RNA sequence: CGGCACCUUACGAGAAAUCAAAGUCUUUGGGUUCUGGGGGGAGUAUGGUCGCAAGGCUGAAACUUAAAGGAAUUGACGGAA
RNA sequence: GCCCAUUCGGGUCUUGUAAUUGGAAUGAGUACAAUGUAAAUACCUUAACGAGGAACAACUGGAGGGCAAGUCUGGUGCCAGCAGCCGCGGUAAUUCCAGCUCCAGUAGCGUAUAUUAAAGUUGUUGCAGUUAAAAAGCUCGUAGUUGAACUUUGGGUCUGGU
């Protein structure tokens, strides 16, 4: 067997072209050919996106772990879109309050869910202008209402 | 193998198969030394003197290796009429 | 409490068999264990994994215990040892036992140029376990020895210093990977070089010379 | 526009954080030498790296051929005069192994405390930091100098300062003037 | 000499069933075409194109999910023997 | 470590712990000066003051595994929460929330997204396609890619080097 491809010395443009063919069943090459970061994804193809803070609402967690995960509907600034925040920590969503600005982050997995939070892709970092972390420690106090 | 100005390097120099050459490994259970007793005039077998052959234990598991033997006996001296050279 | 079975146990005992090296040049098979340790005193004995290990029954599982040992020194010998027994002591010995048992020579051979001692490996040497190919390539000087956390303390164990690999296929099934490592070194004394073209003598081993030691009365 | 003025992040984390042993191994040698931080020792093992790197590449090519052989003796040189090298090891195929406790050994750090001076590693690295310690007459107060073997015979005392003698120093004074008003 | 075909060891292979090719591959390169890149969403949406149609060829993403598979081992089980 | 170990013990020699205490520096701060400088700052240089746990105070993350390090104590009791993944939670939590310990890195360390490595999981080097995804149902066939062996081999005679 001379396996497939072809082992001329002036096979050379075939080569590259199949390899171009090939490129396109690789995902995260598709991804970033395509721009579905950009044209999708609601944020811009960025890390952070600030966003308004509709509602908090409790989901229910996947399974095995059985419980309510108080997320966020937060409504992006920039684009216009509405996704689901989960909020880390104790407490946290009581911080966050409601219609507040508030600094999301992705969750970690490169969009997608992450763990048992079904339909939920980002953490609340900041919640109009400070830093959850840093509320629930109280090493730093929140700026008055 | 040789280190600055001989001072040999590496032990257990191996025993190589009289056939194939082909080294016999430290584990080749399998390979095998024969020992052929010196012949003397009219009987005798002189005591504590062989033609020793080594051989592999590839060739033994394939079963070209009682040809081989013979051979290899023909070429020293150890048998007449037996292994031709062509078949 | 001594006591041999197999001749070359018995020859061993009575002090005609000087290293393991004789052995290895006659293939002579070491069923019996304590002979390895006559020879060799410097036996490093590591534990690689102990994989817990269920036959399912009727009732229940059959929990036993697949623990795999490495053992070495640092001339050039290693042993790798699997055993699964119940008692996970006793495996861990069954294993031990096993190793020494095996107990196999490594050809160190020189990076590029003599110089100093070898203690890297002499050629390009690969094994392999179902799906695991270990490929180990000689290294030069000082650079370590570059390899999988099991495959390197395989490598220390032997006595190999420095040295580069390349394992493929499914490395974290661990044991077998180990055992790729351990086929790859062996295939080193095999591996025909230009410095074993020259003829030599075949030697009378030690089980037809010393015969008459050997052997019941 | 002036023109960038470079960098290396020069001294590089290992490949994995948590090799027990390799940890183990680090710790070890921070005791012996009296570092600060794993991040010394990092810098040592690249400085290192480096070379055997170099070294490597000298081998790629035949020595008896030019670059090979000049740039080679050169390096081979450098590693004498820094005096991690022996004077019997001069062969390049040496350098390759040279090891890091080596280098470690060759700095202002413990070429203070083996030839005396301070007794006790952390003390000696204590006094280069308080502005003792003139590998010439000129006041390092960096640990990780590297000494020169050449001028390894030449670190004193400071000309200034105390344990060379030149000023008692401070709380002597005060103690002095303590005695005085009594 | 030719196509529609068993046994052992495999040193050759292979994850193993097995394979005299599914071998001469980390000791990696005889010459070529084509196809695949976690599972689903989906052979769908869309556009093309091909058709009398039914359908065909061509062929997404969003979104979703930690398994989906394969081979076998021991079990348990079967209105199998 | 031990001169000796009829029991001790001196402790002749070397190390670690105590809000003991004591002498010796220190520059981080400040500050005449002088340096710098276009003028200044700041640096380097100095006088003078400035360290003893109350400071002249190191944070960040983690402490089941992957993966270095707690089967510690309470508070909780499918909750609230952690958890990249595996997962932990249902009255015995080493995974949640606090103290002590403890680890890792250290004036840095975390998180997010990209991206490179790892990925021989894009493969020319270097993958797979009997069954795991993968051989067009089949043959024909232009481009392309490739394509059997054969023409000057061998010997001498000097002559430069390394
Ligand atoms: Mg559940
Ligand atoms: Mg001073
Ligand atoms: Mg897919
Ligand atoms: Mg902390
Ligand atoms: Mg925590
Ligand atoms: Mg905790
Ligand atoms: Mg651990
Ligand atoms: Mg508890
Ligand atoms: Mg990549
Ligand atoms: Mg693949
Ligand atoms: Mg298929
Ligand atoms: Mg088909
Ligand atoms: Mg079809
Ligand atoms: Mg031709």
């Amino acid at each position: 067997m001379g396996k497939g491809k072809p082992r001329g010395l002036n096979s050379a443009r075939k080569l590259r072209v199949h390899r171009r063919n090939n490129r396109w069943a690789e995902t995260t090459y598709k991804k970033r050919l395509l721009g579905t970061a950009f044209k999708s994804s609601p944020f811009g193809g960025s890390s952070h996106a600030k966003g308004i803070v509709l509602e908090k609402i409790g989901i229910e967690s996947k399974q095995p772990n059985s419980a309510i995960r108080k997320c966020v509907r937060v409504q992006l600034i920039k684009n216009g879109k509405k996704v689901t925040a989960f909020v880390p920590n104790d407490g946290c969503l009581n911080f966050v309050d409601e219609n507040d600005e508030v600094l999301l982050a992705g969750f970690g997995r490169k969009g997608k869910a992450k763990g048992d939070i079904p339909g939920v892709r980002f953490k609340v970092v900041k919640v109009s202008g400070v830093s959850l972390l840093a509320l629930w420690k109280e090493k730093k106090e929140k700026p008055r209402s | 193998m040789e280190n600055d100005k001989g001072q040999l390097v590496e032990l257990y120099v191996p025993r190589k198969c009289s056939a194939t050459n082909r080294i016999i490994k430290a584990k080749d259970h399998s390979s095998v030394q024969i020992n052929i007793a010196q012949v003397d005039e009219e009987g005798r077998a002189i005591p504590g003197e062989y033609v020793t052959y080594a051989l592999s234990g590839y060739i033994r598991a394939r079963g070209e290796a009682d040809d081989s033997l013979n051979r290899l006996a023909q070429q020293d001296g150890l048998l007449k009429n037996v292994w031709s050279y062509s078949r | 409490g001594w006591v041999p079975v197999t001749k070359l146990g018995r020859l061993v005992k009575a002090g005609k068999i000087s290293s393991i090296e004789e052995i290895f040049l006659h293939s002579l098979p070491v069923k019996e264990f304590q002979i390895i340790d006559q020879l060799l005193p410097n036996l490093k004995d590591e534990v690689m994994n102990i994989k817990p290990v269920q036959k399912q029954t009727r009732a229940g599982q059959r929990t036993r215990f697949k623990a795999v040992v490495v053992v070495g020194d640092s001339n050039g010998h290693v042993g790798l040892g699997i055993k699964t027994a119940k008692e996970v002591a006793g495996a861990i010995r069954a294993g031990i036992i096993i190793a020494k048992l095996s107990v196999i020579p490594i050809r160190r051979g020189y990076w590029g140029t003599n110089l100093g001692q070898p203690h890297s490996l002499a050629t390009k040497t690969s094994g392999k376990c179902g799906s695991v190919s270990v490929r180990l390539i000689p290294a030069p000087r000082g650079s370590g020895i570059v390899a999988s956390p099991a495959v390197k303390k395989l490598m220390q164990l032997a006595g190999v210093e420095d040295v580069y690999t390349s394992s493929t296929g499914s490395t974290r099934t661990l044991e077998n990977t180990l055992k790729a490592a351990f086929v790859a070194i062996g295939n080193t004394y095999g591996f025909l070089t230009p410095n074993l073209w020259e003829v030599q003598a075949l030697t009378p081993s030690p089980m037809d010379v010393y015969a008459d030691y050997a052997t019941a009365s | 526009p002036r023109a960038p003025r470079t960098y290396s992040k020069t001294y590089s984390t290992p490949k994995r954080p948590y090799e027990s042993a390799r940890l183990d191994a680090e710790l070890k040698l921070a005791g012996e030498y009296g570092l600060k931080n794993k991040r010394e020792i990092y810098r040592i093992s690249f400085q290192l790296s480096k070379i055997r790197r170099a070294a490597r590449d000298l081998l790629t090519r035949d020595e008896k051929d030019p670059k090979r052989l000049f740039e080679g003796n050169a390096l081979i040189r450098r590693l004498v005069r820094i005096g991690v090298l022996s004077e019997d090891k001069k062969k390049l195929d040496y350098v390759l192994a040279l090891k890091v406790e080596d280098f470690l050994e060759r700095r202002l750090q413990t070429q203070v405390y083996k030839l005396g001076l301070a007794k006790s590693v952390h003390h000696a690295r204590v006094l280069i930091s308080q502005r003792h310690i003139a590998v010439g007459k000129q006041i390092v107060n960096i640990p990780s100098f590297m000494v020169r073997l050449e001028s390894e015979k030449h670190i004193d005392f400071a000309r200034t300062s105390p344990f060379g003698g030149a000023r008692p120093g401070r709380v002597a004074r005060k103690r002095a003037a303590a005695a005085g008003g009594e």
